[PDB]
DNA sequence: TAGAAAGCT
DNA sequence: AGCTTTCACCTGAAA
């Protein structure tokens, strides 16, 4: 069935946080995906199963990250990227504010 | 702030002429939300969607992919504070229940 | 069902937006996608060296991925790419490339202003990224020569030797796809009266764009490091894996690419054409030929809905759908696929009311009931419960229809030989039936209150429809006429707290909305308590005691 | 899940120069001189000599005993078996590395006493070297100032050979007898 | 060489053990894991100091399930080896190719090459040893060994090394 | 930067929100075979053993409450006030 | 201040920003016939001073950003010679509080 | 649109109303930092009536022999007469109902006395009164310092915002001020007295649930008023058409506001 | 399906 | 400069 951008909205209305998210990911969509924590990026060659994560392009066999987000945007990343854009994901911040 | 006056005057005119009635605050934050920005920011594709919330939160309305090429070639940095960019990251949001966070307390665990 | 991963789990607290530089795209794609031959090793079905896995993501899905040796289910595809034969614009950036020239000096690529001038350092003042460059733009659009020397920011008799060049600046329009300016011209001080009208090469802005400094493209949109102009420039294509472009293989011996999987053929086709057109007895105009069929193929991949007209239709009539076209909302990746989602967990029937239920509950049926599933967790509590629901089976109401070990596998209670011989284990999930006063979110769309969806208490009933009370038909703007309502469920301990502690039918009696209850007494009941409630109406005893029994609470008095 | 350190640099997208580590003092990033301790003040590196190491560890791994039976509440060759001892009580075993340490530490310990120990810090910490240095010139035995600027070849002008060759004459007075 | 690094795990605890002795598990846990480590950032997690003043902190309740996750603050002793460095230890195999010496928790590697000349192999010894016209290198002895390059590999730190050089060699 | 006890300006009233966390949370752990910290007095829902370890102030919950500028006020459940 | 009949030429309005720390205001006559701030719906504005400023924000942790903002254009901001960065402190009578104050930041 | 314009907006943890940028919309939630859900047309019987009908209501003179309260009403009564001290504590009482009047008539311009306000008081009373049997004869245990000073005390303790200094304690001032105008206006001394007849414990009574009835209908930190207003403003805009001077209105005159239409259809100046 | 914000002669 | 030129449209359910 449908929980569309509507139903969203009464979800947030709510406050029901955590209820909103189940909807979103497990009852639906969710997918994990391993990030680079130099480029942002789904590049992460996982061979969850030998322990071995790289980012050849980085070198990078250190700093990953596993991430659960809906398989949909794991799609729009990499849709955004075909068309040259750069979505990187970090799971630290900077700014501050 | 007399055009906030005016703004809300003719909101609540509206609402009244059906009949209906709806309680101050919800029109007067529409009307205030319209109004901070400095002048009459409207609720348009132009209007609000134009501010510097996050590129991920302004993308899921009217320019979808035309704000995320922008967002590229001026490299913006999303905060991921809006409700829309957890939505997208399926996240829990930082709405009501995510307002705050939990945590253990070692010293009252062992109180009881 | 996703496995054991070491690596540390996170969330994302920023998303840094930026372009890919060639080189990036280069090092981190697995292949290149030399061949526009999609597979069929020579008609021998299994994929290409070439495209769709030199490398790769994977199909056939009883095959592992050619680099993580995950294959379908947990692994997202790996990036590929094509060294291109001729630069080319990225059609989005097509706007902002033809903007930044009309800003920098098409020779040497410095600020056609600067800090001599009183309005551009009031411009470049400005904090905002974008109304920084806006207010740049505007004021360099007109300034048409570059220049040697400014007067000084003191005196107009001593003027001040800024940067060298003094080259005239060329007027740029565009005919789609392509960017010509018309250089101003002297002869005999006035000219034109027809000026030099030359076609602006996608390499030569690419190379102005490459000597724009740093400190010149910092104060104009850019960042050194995610976001150079030069990267508005497409050299390297990055070649999105099957996840992006599924080939649909139905049957067997039958493929089934997708449109960008033949966009993507064009593209390399168009560049091989172009390759070879250049490297052997190059006819020049075959190759500005060559060259602008390319610019389209990979413009029409990102976008296929231009301005100039050219639909780029696929040999069916029928238009190549763009990666824009998939983004593009109501319908589409963002609005449609990520702000909203079709769920599992979800049930549909029509709707007709109860007088005989309680506000708060909902009369789901046995059917619906005997599909609709929560994950249990074997406590001691319930463990002596659980055990009688998984025996009871997925077939006789309260009963289950799985249950999940430690060991992260389905116990298919419908099938399994052993739904008899099962005993449980604490920690071990049971996925069991809709059971009376479990929460769930009852819905009806149009959906534009907090009160379009509220949390019942589940009661479940014979026949097909879901039986909700009477007084609560008014918030979600329900009427019995044909109407059909939604039914989520919760599936975490923490996700029923939500539903119960929140969004329950009794919470929501009084509106914010108005400041006024939501719900009322209606019809039946609002007509009979009128016409109860009269100076006339009187109850003989045998009734009274009936009306007293009727009422739940009656104290016997 | 990984260890992580007090030095929170952040290398956005920028990755490399991965500068090489030498007796050039150019150790890691991690192995600053300047280095910050988890109180949030500012710290110098902590380099330890073959025994100041063997008597922190065995110090460590004896409290963690005392520990470990409060809260169940409710001569070299002969000091070898002792630590295995220790060790097979407070360490997993599983960490063969921690017992390979121990072995080495207490078979090529320059200190068998924490005076010793003691005495040798205050010696050469008064010379102001690279912490590296000096725990180099405490674990290691040398007689030319030679012999010693050869193997630390980070010292060759921090040091005047005869102000060298007094700390290592004093040094050799140390060495605790086995 | 051998250092006191502070450094911080986090690690997820199940809410099975959210009782009373939950920082005995907590410590007990991070011991499990970092105590035996082998980074190439740190190199060798050898041993945890200071047992009983383990920095807990609170732990932040994970948001779809009970776990919570605590970033346990500590200090301990670490062996990372470095080019440049002279380290003694003690022969384990040798070939014809050269012996490995063990020095601490990680193995030196000394190349038939890396050595001088006049110290040749031979076979026919039990067990095998390198002579030269003065000294013998056999299992047993102990040699001072400058290390000349290391390779960061899973639960180890391999290197190779140098006698070849004045003041090195046999001790 | 963390707000200390003394300066704390929050309400000292539990938020509507905060008890249907904590009650969710506490349930969630409780099924997840946690420690209950209070008598079951022939109770066998978690949800219902969560309100009763919130009613008797047995929670050893934290609230951390964060502010816009990202400050926070940690409160207890044992000394958050509950007129809901 | 400078009150002007009809027109200030572009020639003479240059001159406006030549005698810095001292400020030059233009007012058309016309436009000052009626005053705006004693109009039903404007409210009670008021400057607020470095120290006054710094305070407020101060009090709400608050980045100049955050803040509701009033445009340097705005026809009270030019009444009381607003400045950019210079705060309102805005008193109106609320249906509901009763009084309730707002603040304006300067554009 | 309406939504989309609005979704980022919540109450925050300092009763400020805030987005994604943590720009500050409103300072306080709907300029009272109440929940719209408690919240009720109460009468501000201060505002209207002749300036006669005030005095008679909420005029009280020790000092007169026919102003004062009679002992019917009191205990105290015949002492209380002619007490200057205790009179300047009703003249204290009596100028501020004064001052709390010319301030409402300054807001409701109109003499409009129904306004939406937290706190059933008149509720309370009526509640109060069967609660503890209220002799509509017997006299009062109530002192005049037993009410003018209750009601000072309970007002000191409605809190919306909590913060120790000048600009919050200020603005804590601001937004209490009109329950506080009703809150006088319901609780003046003559009003107890004659009115309600309340005893000490039923008036201690009917302080402690205004004090606790009140701190319940502040909104809590976390509430998305952003959709909650969207949602409030857009479901009426569509059952004006889902369903069965000439000025552009409903829909349309809407849709002109929303986008801030320049050109708009029915333009006048109301001189 | 009609309304503003880019840029045109 | 002023007219021209240029650039989203309700929710779920269906075949
Ligand atoms: N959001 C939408 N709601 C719709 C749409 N079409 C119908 N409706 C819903 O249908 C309901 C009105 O139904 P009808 O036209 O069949 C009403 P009927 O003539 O039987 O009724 P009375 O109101 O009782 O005189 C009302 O609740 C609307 O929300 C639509 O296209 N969009
Ligand atoms: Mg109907
Ligand atoms: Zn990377
Ligand atoms: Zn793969
Ligand atoms: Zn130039």
């Amino acid at each position: 069935l449908r929980f569309g951008e509507m139903e969203r909205d009464c979800m947030i209305a709510h406050g029901a946080a955590s209820f909103l998210k189940e909807r979103l990911m497990e009852a639906s969509d969710a997918f994990r995906v391993h990030i680079c924590g130099i480029c942002g990026l789904m590049t992460v060659i996982a061979k969850l199963n030998h322990n071995q994560f790289e980012c050849k392009g980085c070198d990078n066999k250190i700093d990953i990250y596993q991430i659960h987000i809906p398989y949909a945007a794991k799609l729009l990343f990499q849709e955004l990227m075909a068309m040259n854009i750069t979505p990187r994901l970090y799971t630290d911040r900077s700014r501050d504010f | 702030e007399a055009g906030r006056a005016a703004l809300y005057k003719e909101v609540y005119n509206v609402i009244a002429s059906d009949g209906s009635y709806v309680n101050y605050r919800h029109m007067a934050l529409l009307v205030d939300v319209m109004t901070t920005q400095g002048g009459l920011t409207s609720v348009t594709r132009h209007g609000f969607n134009r501010s510097n919330t996050g590129a991920l939160m302004r993308c899921s309305f009217e320019e979808t992919v035309e704000i995320l090429f922008e967002a590229g070639a001026s490299a913006e940095l999303d905060d991921c504070r809006g409700v829309s960019e957890n939505v997208i990251l399926g996240q829990m949001a930082p709405i009501g229940t995510g307002a705050f966070d939990v945590m253990i307390d070692e010293e009252s665990l062992v109180k009881y | 069902g996703q496995q054991y991963s070491s690596a540390p789990l996170r969330t994302v607290k920023e998303v840094q937006f930026g372009l890919f530089s060639p080189e990036e795209v280069r090092a981190i794609s697995v292949a290149k996608i030399r061949f526009p031959e999609t597979m069929d090793e020579t008609q021998t079905r299994a994929k290409i060296g070439g495209l769709n896995d030199p490398r790769l993501g994977s199909i056939d899905r009883n095959l592992k991925c050619q680099t993580c040796q995950e294959g379908m289910n947990e692994c997202p595809g790996h990036f590929g790419h094509i060294d291109l034969a001729k630069p080319v614009f990225h059609v989005g950036f097509i706007a902002k490339i033809k903007k930044v020239c009309e800003c920098v000096c098409m020779h040497c690529g410095k600020l056609l202003l600067d800090e001599h001038n009183e309005l551009m350092r009031q411009a470049l003042a400005i904090k905002d990224s974008k109304k920084r460059f806006a207010a740049i733009w505007t004021l360099c659009k007109t300034k048409m020569v570059c220049e040697t020397d400014v007067p000084s920011e003191d005196d107009p008799t001593q003027l001040v030797s800024r940067g060298g060049c003094g080259n005239t600046q060329p007027t740029i329009r565009k005919d789609g796809l392509k960017l010509v300016g018309s250089w101003k011209k002297d002869r005999a001080t006035g000219d034109a009266d027809e000026p030099e009208l030359r076609v602006l090469s996608t390499e030569e802005i690419l190379n102005i764009f490459k000597h724009i400094s740093v400190k010149d493209f910092t104060s104009l949109g850019f960042n050194e490091v995610f976001s150079r102009p030069e990267w508005m420039i497409l050299t390297c294509l990055p070649v999105p894996p099957p996840p992006v472009r599924p080939s649909i293989s139905f049957n067997e011996s039958q493929r089934g690419e997708d449109d960008l999987t033949f966009k993507l053929a064009d593209i390399l086709k168009a560049n091989i054409s172009l390759e070879t057109l250049e490297h052997n007895g190059a006819p020049h105009h075959a190759i500005e030929e060559a060259e602008s069929l390319l610019q389209f193929h990979v413009a029409t991949y990102m976008d296929n809905d231009i301005a100039g007209q050219p639909q780029a239709l696929q040999k069916s009539g029928r238009p190549v759908k763009s990666i824009r076209a998939r983004l593009k909302g109501k319908e589409g990746r963002i609005r449609g696929n990520l702000m909203g989602k079709r769920v599992d967990f979800s049930a549909r029937t029509v709707i007709s009311g109860d007088p005989n239920l309680e506000l708060d509950q909902v009369g789901v049926p046995k059917s619906i009931a005997k599909t609709l599933t929560y994950p249990e967790v074997v406590t001691p509590y319930n463990i002596d419960r659980l055990t009688q629901l998984v025996r009871n089976g997925p077939n006789e109401h309260p009963g289950a229809k799985y249950v999940i070990r430690d060991s992260g596998d389905r116990i298919d209670l419908r099938y399994s030989k052993r739904a008899g011989d099962i005993q449980l284990q604490y920690g071990w999930k049971v996925e069991r039936h809709i059971m009376d006063n479990d929460p769930v979110l009852f819905n009806r769309q149009p959906s534009l209150h907090k009160m379009s969806m509220m949390a019942h208490r589940v009661k479940v009933i014979p026949y097909s429809t879901f039986r909700l009370n009477l007084s609560v038909t008014s918030p979600y703007n329900a009427d019995f006429d044909g109407d059909e309502m939604n039914l989520h469920v919760p599936q975490s301990e923490e996700t029923r707290a939500e539903l119960s502690q929140l969004c329950a039918v009794p919470l929501q009696i009084v509106s914010p909305q108005s400041n006024k209850p939501c719900m009322g007494i209606v019809q039946d009941t609002l007509c009979g308590i009128r016409k109860l409630t009269l100076r006339d109406t009187f109850i003989e005893l045998d009734q009274v005691l009936n009306m007293l029994y009727w009422v739940p609470d009656w104290d016997g008095v | 899940v990984s260890t992580s350190t007090f030095q929170t640099r952040r290398r956005r997208l920028k990755k490399v120069e991965e500068e090489e580590n030498a007796a050039t003092l150019q150790l890691g990033q991690e192995f600053q001189l300047k280095q910050i301790n988890h109180q949030g003040e500012e710290e110098e590196l902590i380099a330890l000599n073959l025994s100041e190491a063997r008597l922190v560890i065995k110090e460590a791994l004896v409290e963690r005993r005392r520990a470990f039976k409060r809260s169940q509440k409710k001569t070299r060759e002969k000091e070898l078996e002792s630590i295995d001892v220790l060790l097979e009580q407070t360490t997993g075993g599983n960490n063969k590395d921690l017992k390979n340490t121990m072995q080495y530490l207490t078979n090529f310990s320059r200190f068998r006493d924490q005076e010793t120990v003691g005495a040798v810090i205050q010696l050469l910490k008064s010379t102001g070297l690279h912490p590296f240095e000096v725990a180099q010139l405490g674990s290691l035995a040398c007689d030319t100032a030679d012999e010693a600027k050869t193997l630390i070849p980070s010292l060759n002008n921090k040091i005047s050979d005869d102000e060298l060759e007094r700390i290592l004459k004093e040094l050799s007075n140390l060495e605790t007898l086995y | 060489m051998f250092f006191i690094k502070d450094l911080s795990l986090n690690i997820t605890l199940h809410p099975s053990f959210f009782g009373p002795r939950m920082k005995q598990y907590l410590k007990t846990k991070l011991l499990e894991e970092v105590e035996g480590s082998c980074t190439g950032k740190f190199g060798y997690i050898l041993c945890v100091l200071d047992y009983d003043n383990i920095d807990i902190q609170r732990g932040r309740i994970l948001p779809t399930d009970g776990s919570a996750e605590f970033n346990v603050k500590y200090r301990a002793v670490v062996f990372k080896p470095f080019k440049g460095e002279v380290v003694d230890g003690t022969v384990v195999s040798c070939s014809q190719h050269g012996f490995e010496v063990q020095v601490g928790p990680m193995k030196v590697f000394v190349t038939k090459h890396l050595m001088p000349q006049d110290l040749t192999f031979n076979a026919g010894s039990n067990p095998p040893s390198y002579q030269s016209s003065e000294d013998v290198i056999t299992i047993k002895s102990r040699i001072r060994v400058k290390i000349e390059g290391c390779i960061s590999q899973v639960s180890s730190i391999h290197a190779i090394g140098s006698i070849k050089e004045d003041y090195l060699g046999a001790i | 930067k963390a707000i200390p006890k003394d300066q704390r300006a929050t309400t000292p009233y539990m938020t509507k929100y905060e008890r249907a966390r904590i009650l969710g949370t506490r349930a969630l752990q409780i099924s997840m075979n946690a420690p209950v910290f209070v008598d079951l007095e022939g109770e066998t829902d978690p949800l219902r053993i969560a309100m009763k370890e919130l009613a008797e102030k047995k929670i050893p919950l934290v609230i951390r409450r964060y502010l816009p500028d990202g400050s926070f006020e940690d409160w207890s459940v044992e000394e958050l006030i509950v007129d809901l | 201040i400078f009150v002007y009949q009809n027109n200030i030429t572009p020639s003479a309005m240059k001159l406006v920003p030549s005698i810095p720390p001292a400020t030059i205001e233009t007012f058309n006559e016309a436009a000052l016939v009626v005053n705006i701030t004693h109009h039903e719906l404007v409210p009670k504005h008021i400057r607020l001073s470095s120290d006054e400023k710094r305070e407020l924000l101060k009090r709400y942790r608050l980045k100049e950003s955050q803040l509701p903002r009033i445009q340097r254009a705005d026809p009270v901001a030019l009444y009381l010679g607003l400045k950019r960065g210079e705060v309102v402190k805005i008193i109106r009578k609320s249906e509901t509080s009763g009084r309730y104050a707002s603040y304006r930041i300067c554009m | 649109r309406l939504v989309k314009a609005l979704e980022d907006i919540m109450v925050h943890y300092d009763n400020t109303t805030r987005n994604s940028l943590g720009n500050v919309i409103q300072f306080i939630y709907g300029e009272d930092g109440m929940d719209a859900a408690h919240i009720e047309k109460q009468s501000l019987d201060t505002i209207g009536g002749s300036d006669a009908a005030f005095e008679k209501r909420y005029r009280v003179d020790l000092l007169n022999t026919d102003h004062t309260l009679d002992p019917s009403l009191l205990e105290s009564g015949s002492e209380i007469l002619g007490d200057l001290k205790l009179q300047v504590l009703l003249d204290e009482e009596y100028k501020q109902l004064v001052k709390d009047r010319k301030f409402l008539r300054e807001v409701f311009v109109d003499g409009e006395a129904n306004w939406p306000l937290p706190v059933n008081i008149r509720r309370i009373i009526q509640n109060a009164q069967q609660t503890f049997h209220i002799d509509h004869t017997k006299p009062s245990d109530l002192t005049i310092k037993d009410i003018v000073l209750g009601v000072k005390d309970l007002q000191e303790n409605l809190l919306v915002l909590r913060g120790k200094n000048e600009i919050i304690q200020n603005a804590q001032r601001d937004a209490v001020t009109l329950f506080c105008c009703l809150l006088r206006s319901r609780l003046a001394t003559r009003r107890v007295l004659q009115e309600y007849r309340l005893t000490k414990q039923a008036f201690d009574w009917v302080l402690s649930n205004i004090e606790a009835q009140f701190l319940r209908s502040v909104v809590h930190p976390g509430e998305m008023v952003g959709v909650l207003a969207a949602q409030s403003i857009g479901e009426p805009a569509t059952q004006m058409t889902l369903n069965t001077k000439k000025v552009t209105s409903g829909v349309p005159r809407l849709k002109e506001i929303l986008n801030v239409a320049k050109n708009m259809k029915t333009p006048s100046l109301t001189v």
